[PDB]
């Protein structure tokens, strides 16, 4: 990898469009609400405002275009936040390798106290799984999260 | 009887899933 | 030590969630 092309920035544009019907530019608690009020469920809003305000660098609310693309690649109230992901992928890891693994997910998940299958996991890999080896390095993890 | 994924049906359920961790904790 | 959570925290409660759909809506 030694040259970038605008295809990310097309793709990650769409992606934040289809959500954004609006026009305006903002995924607020009441874009997410209707969203799902539309399909046939009714959210309480106090959850919808939690479930951003984890993430939101500006604790705000209103979800910009940049604060959502944040939320997606980034990730969590910090700013340069892939070394926040490279690091997140090292604690679940026990190496550390540009990945994550099945049974490493299996591991860091079960130590809490959660004897589970490992199926249940390897379905929402091979969701979205482009590089197809059992792992999911930095572009699969955001790309899956960010499915367009 | 799921013949193929689609790609909004995927962020909409990973987004369910940051409101069910909120819920499971917050239930009081 | 510890008080506030960081990343790594939020990341274990999403990803246990996010492993409850697919129990939801494909199990059985
Ligand atoms: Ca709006
Ligand atoms: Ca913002
Ligand atoms: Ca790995
Ligand atoms: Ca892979």
């Amino acid at each position: 990898a030694d040259q970038l092309t605008e295809e990310q920035i097309a793709e990650f544009k769409e992606a934040f469009s289809l959500f954004d019907k609006d026009g305006d530019g903002t995924i607020t608690t009441k874009e997410l609400g209707t969203v799902m009020r539309s399909l046939g469920q009714n959210p309480t809003e106090a959850e919808l405002q939690d479930m951003i305000n984890e993430v939101d660098a500006d604790g705000n609310g209103t979800i910009d275009f940049p604060e959502f693309l944040t939320m997606m690649a980034r990730k969590m109230k910090d700013t340069d936040s892939e070394e926040e992901i490279r690091e997140a992928f090292r604690v679940f890891d026990k190496d550390g390798n540009g990945y994550i693994s099945a049974a490493e997910l299996r591991h860091v998940m079960t130590n809490l106290g959660e004897k589970l299958t490992d199926e249940e996991v390897d379905e929402m890999i091979r969701e979205a799984d482009i590089d197809g080896d059992g792992q999911v390095n930095y572009e699969e993890f955001v790309q899956m999260m960010t499915a367009k | 009887g799921s013949h193929k994924k689609t790609d909004s049906e995927v962020q909409l359920e990973m987004i369910t899933a940051w409101k069910k961790f909120v819920e499971e904790k917050k239930k009081k």
